[PDB]
């Protein structure tokens, strides 16, 4: 249930409010709040800090930004209590280091790339180059073209000085070096020609399309020749500097990001000229913490603890699950919607006390629950590896904490779903086939079945009783929660809904169950007659209009639970239909090929649990949450929660 | 002498068929706009996963009528 | 979703048109005969004053009122594809954006004018460290500029080059799009516009130098890349090459002045196609299209009588 | 049928942001009345069978 | 009997060839949404095919039923 | 016999025919979107034959049934 | 024969039109792709014939069906 969560204040000096505030973050455990109306001023901290917070933040921005060219994340840890110019000074020498090995290394590999695209035709082109290098009376018309259509260009050649502009493609088969030489200026009308019937000069960047093809090739051949030991050694020192300075950075990181967190608290403050107040709120449970947390400014300059508000208007109070231990686990999957209006239903207990019941009634295969097991003693171990779980084209990065919380919920879902596949009576799917485990008239063999489940015959009204009778108790609760909901905030037109669709939907099951049903419909007609004047009274007592529709919404909301005993009796023909297969063609159909057989059946089953088992187990936390919450509401205006002051460590 | 088991066969046959049609006409426009989400980030793959599968229980009760069909034969 | 229930109010709307007298007669005024034409018009019932700037402030007001709504009203596939027509203020909102986060001014500095998406995400967009956390922050689902963003951000932080390799990947991620539609002239519009831009680029860079293949885009049907060289270099006969595609007038020309008057003249052109398509989509843009040309044309009047242009002097402007 | 444009739109309801889920869902909740008046209904079919 | 077995058969190829249809009708949106995500980068290929194979629990859903057909006759 | 054989026939050809109809459905959004990669790209060739060979599961499985069939036939 | 030869025929014609129904259904996005890609550019008359031809393997199978009908008739 959610906590008291009170409102507090205190007050004191300015600078008496910047080490309370120090404290105070030291000590987070509250939200803040704005209080910005009367009779104080904005707090508007100084230029000075302004400044300051400026240089902290730029410091920050500029180690998340050396963590990011070294490739490291930012993982928070014990902070390094510094000085700002001091840590400015020893941030400034790695990222010095970084930032220039970097570039290096970008422009190192922008060179290597450049010059293995264009080394042996440069090579070549040099070699045909040995007759013009510098030649004051011919330019080289260079063309590192496709194949050998030679004569479309030397139609242009022969537009050209026809017998000369010596023109020949050698080598180099990945392009044909069309090297053409005739003159200077005749010679580029040519180039102009041939670019009109197709051509390109080989214009490199750099030096290498800017300088002589001789020293060109020279210079290309020696950067080939030192890219990769300068590469090799510039990834070396890289990594290095990494592995020397990740933790400094880190814990200056961290300093860092504390001493902006401060700063930006600093300006939610509430001064009271030379002299600042402050508030907020915090649970009840921390008041001792509180307390000590108080002890520490200077005369314990007074802070005030006062109560939070009732069921009219607290919007801006702090949200918090504070669940049992048992009830700890459970606010995974409730943290997937929102918060409550700070005294709703805190519904996260019944979460974990249905889903896992109906979960277990959804799976019955004890094999497939072994299979969890030791799925989650593999995430066990993962845990106790203390690494965090990081799944790449899944993009699952996955602290402990909801680990473990998803690996004690699986242990529990695990012990109500081996419970009820031993009252379904079924190992691996139907293994009363080949070992007689379960126990049938038909062929006994062993321990009998208290819900056989092949047979529809005599199960399948009980099945879908016993569905029928969880959803309506569910239901009841819902609605229950509801008009209690509406007495606790003393607004009477949800309370009076609820009780009028509790009434509806009560008249509504007993002329059911009286027509549709069996006969004998005198206990029930009174009751029928008496739920649909419940109705007419609230609908008169509320005049909403909320119709029939939303009776029969919520009477569809009630009837759809018998998905749960359908998607089992589907689930479980299916492994039924594949077991069976799989022990007749292994042990009928010879009784050799039982590897075989067996393997080929347990392969199709994993595939088939890894096709449904995944929204089976989603189908019930679907009904919890379209059901238990929507009857309850759940879906109005969210509510604030608890921020605190967050001291990332 | 009774050809009702087979009209029952008949009748489970057409039930099982126009519902998993119904369910692939729910799936197809459920999976292209979840695989629109997805090619816009990784961030609620999850969420989408999930509505992609709350068509199937369409399927689970019309398998549960086919069902319910071959317990009656 | 619905193509034909917008499509009624683009048939009002295409009932609340200028003819083309409206302007014939506008070429005789003296910007009080034009402002009480004006207040006969729909476009002056946001008439503030006098003056150009309360004209113009009204033309934007009253495009605003008239053409902002069409990225409202739908919901679905149809807003997929009628996001992508209003699509160059957004872009041009974007570019002032990150060149005043690249420059220095003020957030309030360009005048910001009416798009797609909230002006106060656009101001949110002011204050954010990282260029990712702009772009989530300006991420819409459908917005194509939010994904093109997002791919071409992963070069540095904020770069000049990055915000022209930008703009290449959000006309390249359009022309994408246009092609992963269900619409037979939307495609075949926007090909022409990103031909006709690629010819711009190549009128407004001829002589440059630079690189045409970096210059050069993908996504047309008009042209070739060789065809883009030859632009590039100083040729008209790949202009005179454009022969049988909507860039047939646009022939013997090198000013670039009424070359891309005659672009937009087959542009507009094109766009004339559009009320073939009752039932899709491509009504509306033409509805959007004929806006534009009239807004370009209310503009170009209201210069005209604010500093009394002779008719020979805005001649060809009213050719088409 | 009724599952399929309204899924859609509450897919690219919870691409727009995460506040809308429970309205989206309460949305996709909503027509599944079709399919329990036709289980009802087979229950009849299979009460008078 | 020459009745009875002959309607199981129709209605099992009732089941399967409508199951079928529902799973490529659940499959052309999902594979041309799936083929776009895949032209714009290589590398969301990996939930394109998780959600293109997501489909086929229908089909071997009535393919199970059809089995069930193929045993009561 | 009477009209038994006939009828599985029928219902074995109902079953093959609206496979393909399915099997169809899925490839024609499919190779739509392939072919406009494939313009876009030849590069995408063999994701695109990949995603066009993702819908012949549904023929494979109908040719099966209908092997099963014609044994029963 | 009796009544199985005309059952059997009336099973055959109904595979053979709903699997030209479907490679049909197939080849109208397919074509419309293509066509779409010859307009681009005359560089894809090579694949376009395989992208067109793809479906044709649908048709293929329900001849072979028709014709193992056929061959027991």
């Amino acid at each position: 249930m959610i906590a008291p969560m009170e409102k507090l204040v205190l007050a004191g000096p300015k600078g008496r409010a910047k080490e309370l505030l120090q404290s105070l973050q030291q000590a987070g455990v509250v939200h803040l709040e704005t209080l910005r109306p009367e009779a104080l001023s904005a707090y508007q901290l100084s230029p000075e800090e302004r400044a300051e917070l400026r240089r902290w933040e730029a410091v920050s921005a500029g180690a998340e930004h050396t963590l990011s060219l070294l490739g490291l994340e930012a993982e928070p840890a014990r902070p390094f209590p510094e000085g700002l110019e001091a840590a400015e000074k020893a941030l400034s020498p790695i990222q010095a280091h970084a930032e220039g090995l970097t570039r290096q290394k970008q422009e190192l590999e922008e060179e290597l790339a450049l010059a293995q695209a264009y080394l042996e035709p440069l090579e070549r082109l040099a070699a045909l180059a040995h007759g013009l290098d510098k030649s004051p009376f011919l330019r080289v018309i260079p063309f590192l073209l496709t194949e050998k259509e030679l004569p479309l260009v030397e139609e242009a050649l022969r537009k050209a000085l026809e017998d000369r502009y010596l023109l020949a493609h050698e080598a180099y088969a990945g392009g044909v070096a069309a090297l053409v030489v005739v003159h200077r200026k005749e010679v580029d009308q040519a180039k102009a020609a041939l670019s009109r019937a197709g051509v390109a000069e080989l214009r490199l960047p750099g030096a290498l399309g800017e300088l002589p093809l001789s020293e060109a090739a020279r210079r290309l051949k020696e950067r080939a020749e030192a890219a990769p030991r300068e590469l090799s050694e510039v990834r070396q020192h890289l990594a290095k500097l990494a592995r020397e300075s990740a933790s400094t950075l880190q814990s200056l990181w961290t300093r860092a990001q504390d001493e902006v967190a401060r700063l930006k608290a600093l300006e939610e403050l509430a001064s009271g000229r030379f002299g600042f107040a402050l508030l907020g709120y915090v649970p009840v449970k921390a008041k001792p913490k509180v307390e000590e947390a108080l002890a520490r400014h200077k005369e314990s300059v007074v802070y005030a603890f006062e109560p939070v508000d009732e069921h009219h208007e607290a919007d801006r109070i702090p949200v918090v699950l504070d669940n049992p231990p048992w009830a700890k686990p459970f606010e995974l999957l409730v943290s997937f919607l929102n918060t409550p209006k700070y005294g709703t239903f805190d519904p996260t207990p019944v979460v974990p006390v249905f889903f896992p019941f109906w979960f277990g009634m959804i799976v019955g295969d004890i094999g497939y629950a072994l299979l969890f097991y030791l799925v989650g003693r593999w995430l066990s171990g993962y845990v106790k590896r203390n690494e965090p779980l990081v799944i790449d084209l899944f993009a699952l990065k996955l602290k402990p904490q909801v680990i473990g919380k998803l690996v004690h919920i699986l242990n529990w879902m695990v012990f109500w779903t081996v419970v009820w596949g031993v009252i379904y009576g079924e190992f691996f799917g139907t293994f009363l086939e080949h070992l007689g485990v379960f126990g049938t008239p038909e062929h006994p063999g062993l321990i009998p079945i208290l819900i056989h489940r092949i047979d529809t015959a005599k199960t399948a009204n009980l099945l879908i009783l016993l569905s029928v009778a969880f959803g309506v108790v569910l239901v009841f609760f819902g609605l229950a929660l509801r008009a209690y909901l509406g007495l606790k905030h003393r607004h009477m037109a949800h309370f009076w809904e609820g009780v009028g669709y509790l009434g509806g939907l009560v008249g509504v099951l007993a002329l059911a169950a009286s027509y549709l049903g069996n006969l004998q419909a005198g206990w029930l007609q009174g009751l029928m007659y008496l739920g649909f004047g419940v109705f007419l009274l609230a609908v008169l007592m509320s005049r909403i209009w909320l119709m029939i529709p939303e009776i029969f919404t919520q009477a569809g909301h009630i009837l759809s639970h018998i998905r749960i005993y359908a998607v089992g009796a589907a689930g479980g023909i299916l492994a039924g239909l594949l077991t069976d297969v799989g022990f007749a063609l292994a042990e009928r159909l010879g009784l050799l090929g039982v590897l075989l057989g067996l393997l080929v059946a347990g392969v199709l089953h994993l595939l088939i649990l890894l096709l449904t088992t995944l929204g089976h187990m989603l189908q019930p936390i679907r009904l919890l949450w379209v059901e238990f919450f929507t009857k309850f509401g759940f879906y109005e205006e969210n509510g604030r929660p608890y921020r605190p002051f967050k001291s990332v460590r | 002498g009774g050809l009702d088991r087979g009209l029952i066969a008949v009748g489970m046959g057409l039930a099982v068929g126009l519902a998993a049609l119904g369910t692939g006409v729910a799936q197809a426009r459920i999976g292209a706009a979840g695989v629109g989400a997805i090619a816009e980030d990784r961030s609620n793959f999850g969420t989408a996963l999930i509505f992609l599968l709350l068509p199937e229980t369409l399927v689970i009760f019309g398998l549960l009528i086919a069902f319910i069909l071959n317990g009656r034969l | 979703d619905d193509f034909a229930y917008l499509n009624a109010r683009v048939r009002v709307r295409r009932g609340t048109l200028l003819k083309e007298s409206f302007f014939q007669e506008a070429l005789d005024l003296s910007f009080a005969d034009f402002l009480r034409l004006l207040s006969e018009t729909v476009y002056g019932g946001e008439l503030a004053g006098q003056g150009l700037p309360d004209v113009d402030r009204a033309v934007l007001r009253t495009q605003a009122k008239l053409v902002g709504d069409l990225p409202r009203l739908v919901t679905g596939e149809a807003r997929e594809a009628v996001r992508l027509l209003l699509l160059r203020n957004d872009l041009h909102n974007l570019q002032a954006l990150l060149r005043a986060k690249a420059t220095g001014r003020p957030f309030e500095e360009v005048l910001l004018l009416p798009g797609t998406l909230r002006e106060e995400v656009w101001r949110q967009a002011y204050e954010a460290q990282d260029p990712a956390g702009m772009a989530q922050v300006l991420a819409v689902p459908g917005h194509p500029l939010a994904r093109a963003l997002r791919a071409v951000l992963r070069e540095t932080q904020d770069l000049a080059r990055v915000e022209a390799l930008l703009a290449k990947r959000f006309f390249e991620d359009v022309a994408k799009a246009a092609k992963g539609l269900d619409q037979p002239a939307l495609r075949d519009y926007l090909a022409l516009e990103v031909d006709a831009e690629n010819l711009r680029t190549a009128f407004k860079l001829q002589g440059s130098g630079l690189a045409p293949d970096a210059f050069f885009l993908k996504g047309g049907r008009f042209v070739d890349r060789v065809r883009f060289a030859r632009l590039m270099e100083g040729d008209y006969a790949v202009l005179d090459e454009l022969s049988g595609t909507p860039f047939s007038g646009l022939s013997g020309v090198r000013d670039l002045k009424a070359l891309e008057r005659g672009l937009r003249c087959v542009l507009l052109k094109e766009a004339k196609k559009g009320v073939q398509d009752p039932l899709g989509v491509g009504l509306v843009l033409a509805y959007v299209k004929e806006r534009e040309w009239e807004a370009v044309r209310l503009r170009l009047l209201a210069r005209r009588a604010y500093f009394g242009l002779p008719r020979a002097q805005v001649e060809e402007e009213v050719v088409c």
